[PDB]
């Protein structure tokens, strides 16, 4: 309904974002507060490639500017196709709280969203931010991407401590990514 | 001529109704009471303080504020674009572009003051050979952006043509003495 | 009715943070020395409910006078993100909002504005004690007209 | 001028008898009447615990009239 | 003090930083009112110090908070450049209006408070003090004010009369010269050390033949005495480490340039 | 038991007011405004080192003395036997060699903060 | 019905405190020269509820580098012992009469410290363990004496029932018999309450807002609701304990309304001194009363011991 | 809390009127001098119009 | 007596302004009853006492108006009103009012004064006041 | 003026001396507004003669 309206429109399909003060990064890491983490099936089946802020705002800017993408759609994935169980336990170890997976279907982890869903302010979960979450699946296939517009994206191992040192304790309020077991990454 | 301040100490092998004058001093530390005795003196005074926006304190009619652009008793933009009043302000605040007026007369099509500098000095209207810029009585102009104190000419002109009554009072107040 | 519950809280939230705000002891120049005379018993801080607290924790708006060097810059910013976030800010003089002597120097930020985001601007050089107190009166309207329940009921 | 203070003062004035005077209304309203009977040593216990069985369970009354 | 800050604004219009004191003598003469109110806040000005130098020379907190604090001897002061009221505060009889006086206090008759056993108490009676001596002095240039003129009677170091410069030619030139260029110093160096409250304020003036200068350079009393708050803070905890640095009467701008 | 009705409502008079202060302030907490204070700058050293206090040997003759007002304590009580002479002469008894080893301290330079 | 003693027990304090604080703005104020607040409410007496609903809708700073348990306990530990401290406080007859009901008064003022040093030991910050170390040894320093001023004027009174010296006064006011204890009481109901001349502990230029600078302003008031409400407890026993009311048991509310006009001087007397003395430097004040207030209370520790055995003054255990 | 040495870092407030004088003629930097020290104004102008 | 002359000095104050309505008024919106010779009310309601009795900041006070150009002044009051004839007596630059020595008028000063226009429209924006000072180039509607 | 006498004693006391003279409330003492006009004196060297710069 856009590309019948205002045709030659950009159109930028980015992976799920990280940054200081997202809603991805930091979701995670607050699942903390219960007694652990309820992630679908130990994680796996869930392939992800998210990407940093910057990479996204310095693809825009430019995008703003070429004479190419007249139409041209977009897609800002970043590299390292990461999988989730070993996204979320990179975070965990990052964070250096704890982690214990705790497994359930959708029968119940998406009606638990329905129950902190009945929240006037901005909710912890919903319906279909649990969903987003496991839908998260794609290999690219053919579309330009970042590096064909500017920007050379940037890993997941390097600026995580800006958006996770917050969630620390003392006794891990400084510690080195040098430490911390860097996550394995799947190509597939 | 110097005065000695702390300088009596001299052994005048001391009384002992001295020393009661000293050993009650200390014991009921009473040079302290002279002082609590010294604050009761001051709550029941008359409060300086005044209710700002119904009363608002003492001025002078020098007091140089916001500036605005003068105008002569028949219309007439009273600047003329000398440049001697940038040319002055330390601050580097004052751009006046100008033109022939196209009446042939000489005026800006440019004049401003960067407020965010302007130090407010006084030396644009001791400068100005034709009374045209000088520094109002102002002092409420607060503003909550940045771009409102880029006073430019018609802020500046129409400014002095709001204070104009209350300009030519404290100029013609103050002509004798500059 | 909702609405009209929500303006009267949202009138009456804020009557509490523009009456009690307690600004923040700084300093840096010349321009503080007018704070002081709006400490003084001309133009009472304290009868329009401001506070001098030497912390941020406690605070709740921040006057900038002075010039903001770039060695100060830092310990500015280190200290406008250490307050709780109805964090207000002030910027008293012409070397704060601008750096208005010293605005070609090299060591003095072109305005606090550059650093922190401010709510209100107080010119002077040195503003007169009834020229920040007409600020600080104006920062106590610019978030009487602020509308924090409204938006979240149209939301 | 300072007459401005008492409000503040004869505010907290009507704010610290109440902890006093309310203390005493409400012991005799529950006591019946009397004081609260306060007991520090072992006897003054023992007096209300024989009052207490000398009537009703509650201790604030009966005395002569009985025998 | 904003009783005081009425005596600029009522002379030139910035209540703080008035612009007043120029090479050229002074830019703009008293109004006729002025006098008559500083003899009305002289007058009652030396009964405020009594209501504070009350409650303070005398007690023991004050007393046994600031004495024997910082007491730098005499001869290591001046080594250290003090030259203001840390060294008068022990002793050293000096200051620059009864040794080196600069404008008219010559013919200006005071006292020059002097105090021994230096210790942050000594100088602060010395600090309240002279504030007396000064307050003396208002007596003084209240009272002999000659009816001169109040500029420099050289229209091309000091500009002209505002109405002089509209009937006659030269008065409108050096007029626009003198607020466009300046006025041409010859080539120089001085160094005018004067007694602020602070000390020996100085400037070092490097001229050319320019109307700009070549380099000034400005001596802060208390670039010297705030590095003597190492010596000074020995043996002193933190409790009365600040109190030094408000016995040295410290300023961040003077010293900061 | 009616001490227990004043004083568990005291906790919850503390505890109902702080659950309404951490859950009723719309918070943005971030990372920098969490970190240590220090007025304006990086925190040097780590904040829980070795503070090394001078008044050492006064904090123990004041946890010697405590006792030794404790031991006081029973007077109200004493002077209500009948004897009345030993209570007398041995409250001057310890009240005077306390003086003594206070006078003794006061003298060797116990509470005198060494530096 | 004892809910509803508790419930005008607590909140005709809470309310009261409030007013100290616009009470500790106007007296300081026209000291100053300067009147306090006049406009919130016609004379300032609806500042508090701004500030005290001001202070509850800001952000609680959870600071990164702290210990979250302790620091959510100690101003809860704070404003329930200040607080809890009025429940024997008797006007005429207490909400709860205890024998020992002042050792319940010292032993709980002595947890008023424990909120100071696990609020500044939690948070992370030099101006805080200062703080923390400041109370350290100023309770070293008063608590000698919060006992012993306090044994030798309950010497001549027999239990520690406060109760009791309201029979003790019933002919006049202990101040006369003693006012070397109430001089030496009354500085030491002002380290105690570190609200003070010497308060070396909230230094706000020294130590700045000291065990109490990392805490915004959710926990903060917790402890202005201890320390405020502190001060008319310690004024509170001086119109007990020193300056004794009009008993005369027909009408006990004689009691209570002259507890009232002593209490305000006495609360009223701390506010000439905040605005009239600065602090002791923190080496003093351990130098000021184990040197000069120590021996000079043994000595009428001393006296008041053998002032009934020389004469007969034994106070009877009721 | 005996302090053992200290080490002050002024110049946080440095802005560099030593050097603007240098640019500014002698009218012109006039009032530069009242900021150096911002309590004792007139007691600056009257050191730097004697020096001039 | 002495002592109840200032009740009988501070009782005129409360019935001096009118009534409740009035005094209710000036109270909660001004924040002291006084009373003072009247010399003011200017175009736009503002009062202007005067009592030299009191000393120099208070013997002179405005008491502003509501209904200002539509702006709603009966909370929301300002120093940027009190128009320029007498800024020049409230803030005692002088010693005579506007109405005994009035200014002169000079058919372009502004007779309807507006307060600090601050964050609503009716706001101040900067131009570059210049005739653009360049010309680029004309090209033709003729292909060839 | 605002003493009723029964302060004025006590305020003198409490502070130990007399302040009803020596106030910092100027209420009429001080120097009015509207002075009127001067007519400052030219300076010396004005004199249209014998002023040649180059003595001077
Ligand atoms: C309500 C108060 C606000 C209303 C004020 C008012 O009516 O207009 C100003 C009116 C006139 O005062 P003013 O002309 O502005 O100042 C002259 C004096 O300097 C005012 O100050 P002063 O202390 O110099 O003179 C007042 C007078 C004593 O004034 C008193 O009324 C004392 C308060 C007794 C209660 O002083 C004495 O004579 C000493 C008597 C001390 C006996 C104790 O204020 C009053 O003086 C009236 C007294 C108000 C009594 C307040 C008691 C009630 C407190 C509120 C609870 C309800
Ligand atoms: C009615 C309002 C009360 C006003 C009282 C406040 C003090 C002001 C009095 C004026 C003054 O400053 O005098 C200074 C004067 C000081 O004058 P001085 O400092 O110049 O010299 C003193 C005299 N020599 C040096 C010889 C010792 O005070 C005195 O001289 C005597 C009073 C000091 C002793 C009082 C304090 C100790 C008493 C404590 C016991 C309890 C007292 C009763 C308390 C009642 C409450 C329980
Ligand atoms: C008990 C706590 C209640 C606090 C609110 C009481 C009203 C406060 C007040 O008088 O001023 C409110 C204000 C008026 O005071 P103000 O703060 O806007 O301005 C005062 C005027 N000067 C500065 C000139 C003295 O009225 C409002 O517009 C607020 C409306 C919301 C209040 C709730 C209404 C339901
Ligand atoms: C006096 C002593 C007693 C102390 C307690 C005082 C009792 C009176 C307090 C009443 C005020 C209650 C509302 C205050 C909440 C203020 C925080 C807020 O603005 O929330 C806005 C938020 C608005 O959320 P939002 O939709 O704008 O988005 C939030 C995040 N931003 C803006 C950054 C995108 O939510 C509310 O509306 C608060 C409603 C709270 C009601 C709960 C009851
Ligand atoms: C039988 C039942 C009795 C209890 C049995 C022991 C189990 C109870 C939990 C004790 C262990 C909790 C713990 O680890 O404490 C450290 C924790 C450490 O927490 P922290 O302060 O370091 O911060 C942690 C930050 N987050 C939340 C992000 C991880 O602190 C405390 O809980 C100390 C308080 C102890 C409570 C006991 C005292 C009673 C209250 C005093 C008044
Ligand atoms: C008949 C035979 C039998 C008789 C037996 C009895 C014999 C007589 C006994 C006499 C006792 C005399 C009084 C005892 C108390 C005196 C305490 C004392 O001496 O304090 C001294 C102390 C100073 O000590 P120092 O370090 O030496 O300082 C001087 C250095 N140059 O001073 C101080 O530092 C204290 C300073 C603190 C000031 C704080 C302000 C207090 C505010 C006052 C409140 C006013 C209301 C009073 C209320 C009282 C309580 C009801
Ligand atoms: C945030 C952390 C908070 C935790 C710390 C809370 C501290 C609370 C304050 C400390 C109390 C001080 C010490 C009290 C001792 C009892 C005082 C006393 O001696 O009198 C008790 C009294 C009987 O004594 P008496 O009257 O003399 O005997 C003659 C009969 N009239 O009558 C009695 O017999 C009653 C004795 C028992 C009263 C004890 C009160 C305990 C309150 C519960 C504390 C735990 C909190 C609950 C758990 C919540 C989780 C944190
Ligand atoms: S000096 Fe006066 S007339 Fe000349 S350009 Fe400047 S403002 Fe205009
Ligand atoms: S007052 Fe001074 S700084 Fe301001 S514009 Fe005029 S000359 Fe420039
Ligand atoms: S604007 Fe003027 S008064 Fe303010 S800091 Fe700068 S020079 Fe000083």
């Amino acid at each position: 309904e856009v590309r019948s309206v205002f045709p030659e429109a950009i159109i930028i399909r980015p992976s799920d974002i990280f940054g200081r003060e997202d809603r991805f990064l930091n979701h995670f890491a607050n699942y903390r507060w219960f007694l652990a983490v309820p992630l679908v099936s130990l994680g796996f089946k869930t392939v992800k490639q998210p990407v940093y802020v910057a990479d996204v705002s310095k693809g825009i800017v430019n995008a703003t500017k070429d004479p190419d993408a007249v139409g041209k759609t977009f897609a800002f994935t970043g590299p390292n196709r990461y999988l989730l169980f070993h996204l979320v336990k990179y975070i965990f170890g990052m964070t250096h709280r704890t982690f214990i997976p705790y497994p359930l279907p959708l029968f119940v982890y998406s009606w638990i969203g329905k129950l902190f869903g009945l929240s006037p302010f901005e909710p912890w979960t919903t319906k279909d931010k649990v969903e987003r979450i496991h839908i998260s699946d794609v290999m690219p296939t053919d579309l330009p991407g970042l590096e064909d517009l500017g920007v050379q994206p940037t890993p997941l191992e390097l600026k995580s401590i800006e958006v996770l040192r917050r969630h620390r304790t003392y006794r891990w309020l400084s510690s080195e990514i040098e430490e911390t077991k860097p996550a394995k990454t799947v190509n597939y | 001529t110097y005065k000695y301040v702390n300088k009596k100490e001299q052994e005048s092998e001391v009384d002992m109704k001295s020393a009661t004058d000293n050993a009650a001093r200390i014991l009921m530390w009473t040079e302290l009471i002279r002082g609590l005795g010294m604050t009761l003196s001051y709550l029941f005074r008359e409060p300086a303080t005044i209710n700002y926006p119904f009363e608002k304190g003492p001025l002078s009619p020098r007091f140089r504020g916001e500036h605005a652009l003068r105008r002569y008793p028949s219309g007439e933009e009273r600047c003329i674009a000398c440049k001697l009043c940038e040319a002055i302000c330390p601050a580097q605040a004052i751009t006046i572009e100008a033109e022939p007026r196209a009446d042939g007369s000489r005026r800006t099509t440019r004049y401003d003051i960067d407020m965010t500098k302007c130090i407010y000095c006084g030396f644009c209207q001791e400068a100005c050979p034709v009374d045209a810029i000088v520094e109002g009585p102002n002092f409420e102009f607060s503003t909550e952006t940045h771009e409102e104190l880029l006073y430019n000419k018609e802020k500046l002109l129409n400014n002095g043509d709001k204070w104009e009554a209350e300009i030519a009072a404290n100029i013609q107040a103050d002509y004798l003495y500059r | 009715r909702a609405e009209y519950v929500v303006t009267k809280l949202d009138d009456l939230i804020n009557w509490a943070r523009r009456s009690s705000l307690w600004p923040m002891t700084f300093g840096l120049a010349c321009c503080a020395v007018e704070m002081m005379h709006m400490a003084a018993p001309r133009y009472d801080m304290d009868r329009f409910g401001v506070v001098f607290r030497a912390s941020p924790r406690q605070a709740d708006v921040m006057i900038v006078a002075g010039t903001l060097t770039n060695k100060m810059a830092p310990a500015l910013r280190k200290v406008y993100d250490q307050m709780p976030e109805p964090r207000y800010v002030v910027s008293m003089g012409s070397c704060a909002n601008g750096g208005g002597y010293y605005h070609y120097s090299y060591s003095v930020v072109r305005g606090c504005d550059r650093i922190v985001p401010v709510d209100i601007y107080v010119p002077g050089c040195p503003p007169t004690a009834e020229a920040l107190l007409y600020g600080i009166l104006q920062l106590q309207r610019k978030i009487k007209r602020e509308q924090k329940l409204k938006i979240w009921y149209r939301r | 001028m300072w007459f401005e203070i008492l409000p503040g003062l004869a505010i907290m004035g009507v704010c610290l008898v109440i902890p006093g005077v309310s203390t005493a209304y409400i012991h005799k309203f529950t006591n019946g009447g009397k004081e609260k009977r306060v007991a520090r040593v072992q006897y003054q216990w023992y007096l209300m615990e024989r009052d207490r069985r000398i009537s009703g369970v509650n201790r604030y009354y009966v005395s002569k009239g009985l025998e | 003090r904003e009783k005081m800050f009425e005596f600029y604004e009522r002379v030139s219009g910035a209540r703080m930083h008035a612009a007043y004191i120029r090479p050229g003598g002074v830019h703009q003469d008293l109004p006729l009112g002025l006098l008559d109110d500083i003899y009305e806040f002289s007058k009652n000005f030396s009964l405020r110090i009594d209501e504070v130098e009350e409650m303070l020379t005398n007690n023991r907190i004050w007393r046994n908070r600031t004495v024997d604090i910082g007491v730098v001897t005499a001869e290591d002061a001046l080594n250290y450049g003090f030259s203001g009221v840390m060294l008068r505060g022990s002793g050293i009889q000096w200051d620059l209006r009864k040794t080196q006086p600069y404008d008219v206090y010559d013919q200006v008759e005071f006292d020059v408070p002097i105090g021994s056993r230096g210790d942050c108490y000594d100088r602060y009676l010395c600090r309240v003090e002279e504030m007396r001596q000064s307050l003396r002095i208002i007596e003084q240039c209240l009272n002999k004010m000659p009816p001169g003129e109040i500029k420099v009677d050289d229209a091309k170091v000091s500009p002209p009369k505002r109405a002089e410069m509209k009937t006659s030619m030269e008065s409108l030139i050096h007029h626009f010269k003198l607020y466009t260029e300046g006025y041409q110093v010859p080539p120089g160096a001085t160094y005018t050390a004067i007694e602020a409250p602070k000390g020996e304020f100085g400037v070092y003036l490097v001229s050319d033949g320019s109307s700009r200068p070549y380099r000034c350079k400005i001596k802060a009393p208390g670039f010297a005495h705030l590095a003597g708050l190492d010596k000074m803070s020995k043996g002193h905890m933190l409790a009365d480490v600040v109190a030094i640095i408000g016995t040295q009467d410290i300023v961040f701008g003077e010293i900061d340039r | 038991m009616n001490l227990y009705t004043v004083i568990f409502i005291n906790i919850l008079l503390s505890l109902t007011l702080i659950l309404v202060a951490f859950w009723l302030p719309q918070m943005n907490l971030y990372s920098e405004k969490a970190n240590p204070y220090e007025c304006g700058f990086d925190p040097t050293s780590s904040a829980r080192l070795p503070f090394s206090m001078k008044f050492f040997l006064v904090a123990i003759t004041f946890l010697l003395f405590d006792l030794e007002i404790a031991l006081l304590l029973p007077l109200p009580w004493a002077i209500q036997t009948i004897k009345t002479s030993t209570m007398m002469i041995m409250a001057f008894i310890l009240v005077t060699i306390l003086s003594l080893g206070l006078a003794y301290e006061w003298t060797q330079k116990g509470l005198e903060w060494t530096e | 019905m004892f809910f509803i003693n508790i419930l005008t027990l607590l909140v005709p304090i809470l309310i009261a405190m409030a007013f100290l604080t616009l009470v500790e703005r106007k007296i300081l104020g026209y000291m100053q020269l300067r009147k306090g607040p006049n406009i919130v409410g016609p004379y300032g007496i609806l500042q508090p509820f701004a500030d005290a609903m001001k202070l509850f809708m800001k952000e609680p700073m959870r600071p990164l580098t702290t210990s979250m348990s302790l620091f959510i306990i100690a101003p809860t530990l704070s404003l329930t012992l200040a607080l809890s401290l009025w429940v024997p406080l008797p006007m005429p007859h207490p909400l709860i009469n205890l024998n020992l009901g002042i050792l319940f008064i010292l032993a709980t003022s002595s947890l008023s410290v424990y909120s100071i040093l696990w609020s500044g030991w939690a948070s992370n910050s030099k101006y805080s363990l200062f703080g923390a170390l400041r109370a350290v040894a100023q309770t070293i320093s008063y608590e000698v004496t919060m006992a012993i001023i306090l044994l030798s004027v309950l010497l001549m009174n027999g239990s520690y029932s406060l109760q009791t010296l309201i029979t003790t006064q019933e002919h006049m006011w202990l101040l006369l018999p003693a006012w070397p204890m109430a001089m030496m009481w009354f500085i030491s109901t002002l380290a105690e309450t570190n609200r003070a001349p010497f308060d070396l502990t909230e230094g706000e230029s020294e130590l700045v807002s000291g065990f109490n600078v990392e805490y915004a302003a959710g926990p903060f008031a917790l402890f202005f609701m201890a320390e405020y409400t502190n001060i008319i407890l310690m004024n509170a026993l001086t119109t007990i304990i020193f300056l004794g009311p009009l008993y005369y048991i027909n009408l006990p509310e004689l009691y209570s309304t002259n507890f009232m006009m002593e209490a305000l001087l006495l609360s009223s007397t701390f506010l000439w001194i905040r605005a009239s003395y600065p602090r002791f430097r923190y080496d003093q004040l351990m130098h000021l009363l184990w040197k000069n207030f120590l021996p000079l209370t043994l000595a009428l520790c001393m006296w008041h011991i053998s002032l009934p055995i020389f004469t007969a003054g034994v106070p009877p255990y009721m | 809390e005996m302090v053992r040495k200290c080490d002050p870092h002024i110049g946080l407030l440095h802005r560099g009127t030593e050097k603007l004088i240098e640019y500014k003629t002698y009218l012109q930097a006039l009032p530069y001098f009242d900021r150096l020290d911002y309590v004792s104004m007139m007691c600056n102008e009257q050191a730097y119009s004697i020096a001039v | 007596m002495e002592l109840v002359e200032v009740l009988k000095r501070g009782v005129q104050q409360v019935t001096g302004h009118g009534g409740l309505r009035g005094l209710l008024r000036v109270f909660f919106r001004a924040n002291d009853i006084r009373i003072g010779t009247l010399v003011g009310e200017d175009k736009y309601g503002n009062k202007y006492y005067e009592d030299n009795k009191q000393f120099f900041g208070r013997h002179r006070w405005v008491i502003y108006t509501t209904e200002m150009n539509g702006k709603n002044t009966f909370w929301d009051v300002d120093g940027s009103m009190v128009p320029p004839e007498w800024h020049r007596w409230l803030h005692c630059m002088t010693d005579d009012p506007p109405t005994t020595n009035p200014p002169t008028a000079r058919k372009f000063i502004w007779t309807n004064h507006k307060f600090n226009v601050s964050a609503t429209p009716e706001q101040y924006v900067p131009y570059s006041t210049t005739r653009k000072k360049i010309h680029e180039w004309v090209p033709p509607s003729t292909p060839y | 003026a605002s003493a009723t006498r029964v302060i004025q004693k006590l305020r003198n006391w409490a502070s130990g001396q007399d302040l009803q003279a020596k106030l910092q409330l100027r209420y009429q003492e001080i120097a009015k507004r509207t002075q009127p006009p001067p007519k400052l004196p030219v300076g010396p060297s004005h004199k249209l003669s014998n002023n040649y710069y180059c003595t001077r």
